[PDB]
């Protein structure tokens, strides 16, 4: 669900368009995603959900589709 | 959880604060209320080490080793350890704290930096052998926060790396910081008081300078910092349509390179500066002082300036630019009015 | 040439100002005073927010010309910012007793070619009295662009107040008010020769030092160790070799090579002042009768050999580069200490 969102947020970002992407794709850990695409990440969650602070972002919180739902989940209350 | 912070020895030190009962982001840096504009420029002829005219940013200020350092009635102690006596110190140190300790980029497979140790020395928290005869190893800033294993021989290697650009040769910061009881029982007081210097130091706004074999180096503290420090980077401007040229000089690359370099450097500081006021804001609420600031958001106003900074590094134009400058008058305006309200309360 | 120059700009510059008042400063100052010394910034006691990076480099300046010139000439070699309504009565106050280092931006230097940027550090310029059309003559003290060039009233007031102003040039001057009484001109080559043997002795010395700043540790160590120390820390960097080599970088990756190749740009040009230094000092030498006695070693040529390797680095960052600049210095720190000795024994 917002899985779904996440998903549809990073499928544009992706070297291919025919990147596999499933909830536990490593996008940053296996260079898939580089920090403007971080950036482009940031600015959506910063639009349609809750502005992260630095403290969130971590490669944790941000590594996977998964994790990058989890995030906004948990920031958004 | 590990604690992290924008800055790796920071989040180092928190955990290790955390090992003896000390807050770090709350009683110490957020206890510490900071804002500084640096400057290095020509000064007095000769300065070798002067490479380039450049400025920065920090909420800082005497920093957490002062701080932790009184604060604790330890000692925050940086050494060069001979090799023979490193893994020694890394178990003595662990008793009363702990020890950060440097590597190269290069020797942390996590960074993914084997190809470069890097433009400075890393650091880690030791956590102790694991059953398996390796260390952990505790890594505090916040994008690879977490806990790593490495062979003890990797670490003694990491510890003496030959070639040693960064000097990092058996260097440690050793925390020896465990409060007595009766501190322990106390620190909240030190950190009100600690927390009410920092606002008086602020208000004074205190300026100085020092002549080095690196340059002149100036800083300016309070209220004027952040207005200082825009008008200084509107000298930056050049950049902008310099980034966009597609067929640059190498001269002209690095003045472009080294550009973009200030601006990340400064929005690590933006970063911190959000982290230590979100500090501050924890330490008022648990004083019971959150009353009298009444809803003023300083960390949230730093925020939006590290969002700025990051935009400008990773796309340098004049709208990207202008929209730091925004962000941070607004920030320098909610700290004065927040700091001044504050003061007021203590 | 009509006008005199060396390899950092104000040196040249203050060489042009030296010259009005009697003073050969690559000969009586640069040249009486010997000096090697390596410098390193590094880590150091947090926090250091102006650290953004390990550098090394290398200096013969010693304790500089600012120092020496003020002291064997009992003046004064003072910066200081002035308003626009008093800069050029100041330029006229310097000029009667030398002169002026103006700062001002590259890009307010036609002659630089450098409109697009401010460089990495402002510029100096030496004013000159005026032309026949009443533009102000500037003294470019850099070899590079030695002479002397034009530029209107109306122009250098523009140049002097730049807005904006990275370098903090802003009607920034440094007044070399440094005319010797006639009883101290007399004794200029007894003080040169006095501080010869000084820095040959500090040099001997081999000192070294650290201090903590606000941009980091700031080790440093003079005398015969101080190429060998250098050598030993720039093999640190032989990680740019690699990386210069693989032709898909990341931002991260160039930014790497370009400060590293940088660090060696910075390194070359304080190379040249040392042949440059060197030069002056045999020079010196030769003047006090001595160039017989002491030998035809010639450090001079040896870091002008060292400036070529640092050059062809600069140009190839590769491993052989590398190994070349390395056994120059290596050369030239042999040359320096042998003649160093052989020198201070005769005086």
């Amino acid at each position: 669900s917002l899985l779904v969102d996440v998903l549809e947020l990073l499928r544009p970002l992706l070297p291919s368009a025919d990147t596999e992407l499933t909830p536990d794709t490593e996008l940053f850990s296996s260079q898939l995603l580089d920090s403007l695409a971080l950036e482009e990440i940031q600015a959506a969650i910063e639009s349609r959900w809750v502005p992260l602070p630095p403290e969130e972002l971590t490669l944790a919180n941000f590594n996977t589709p998964a994790a990058i739902a989890e995030t906004i989940a948990r920031t958004s209350t | 959880q590990t604690l992290h912070a924008p800055h790796s020895e920071v989040g180092c030190a928190a955990n290790v604060a955390r090992r003896v009962g000390v807050d770090l982001a709350r009683q110490v840096i957020g206890a510490h209320w900071a804002s500084r504009m640096l400057v290095r420029e020509v000064g007095t002829f000769p300065q070798p080490l002067l490479d380039r005219t450049q400025v920065t940013f920090s909420a800082q200020g005497e920093g957490w080793p002062a701080l932790l350092a009184r604060m604790t009635g330890g000692e925050v102690t940086s050494r060069h350890v001979p090799r023979e006596e490193l893994l020694s110190t890394l178990h003595a140190d662990r008793a009363e704290g702990g020890t950060l300790l440097f590597m190269e980029d290069r020797a942390c497979p996590w960074l993914d930096s084997a190809h470069s140790p890097g433009m400075l020395p890393h650091v880690v928290v030791p956590d102790g052998v694991a059953p398996d005869g390796s260390w952990q190893l505790i890594e505090g800033h916040s994008w690879w926060r977490g806990r790593y294993a490495m062979s003890e021989q990797d670490l003694l290697a990491a510890s003496y790396p030959d070639p040693d650009p960064h000097h990092v040769a058996g260097r440690v910061l050793s925390l020896r910081i465990r409060p007595s009881a009766e501190r322990a029982a106390q620190l909240d007081t030190l950190a009100r008081q600690e927390l009410a210097a920092g606002l008086r130091t602020y208000l004074a706004a205190e300026c100085g300078e020092t002549e080095t074999p690196a340059g002149r180096i100036v800083w300016a503290n309070g209220p004027q910092s952040v207005p200082l420090l825009v008008e200084r980077l509107r000298g930056w401007d050049y950049l902008c349509p310099l980034a966009a040229r597609n067929d640059l000089s190498t001269e002209h690359a690095r003045d472009v390179a080294l550009g973009r370099y200030l601006f990340l450097a400064l929005t690590d500081e933006l970063a911190f500066a959000a982290y230590a006021r979100a500090g501050t804001l924890r330490l008022v609420e648990g004083l019971g002082l959150a009353g009298a600031v009444g809803g003023l958001r300083p960390d949230e106003a730093w925020r939006l300036a590290w969002r700025s900074g990051q935009k400008l590094y990773r796309r340098l134009d004049r709208q990207n630019l202008s929209a730091l400058f925004s962000a941070l008058e607004k920030a320098a305006e909610v700290d004065v009015e927040y700091a001044r309200r504050l003061l007021k309360e203590l």
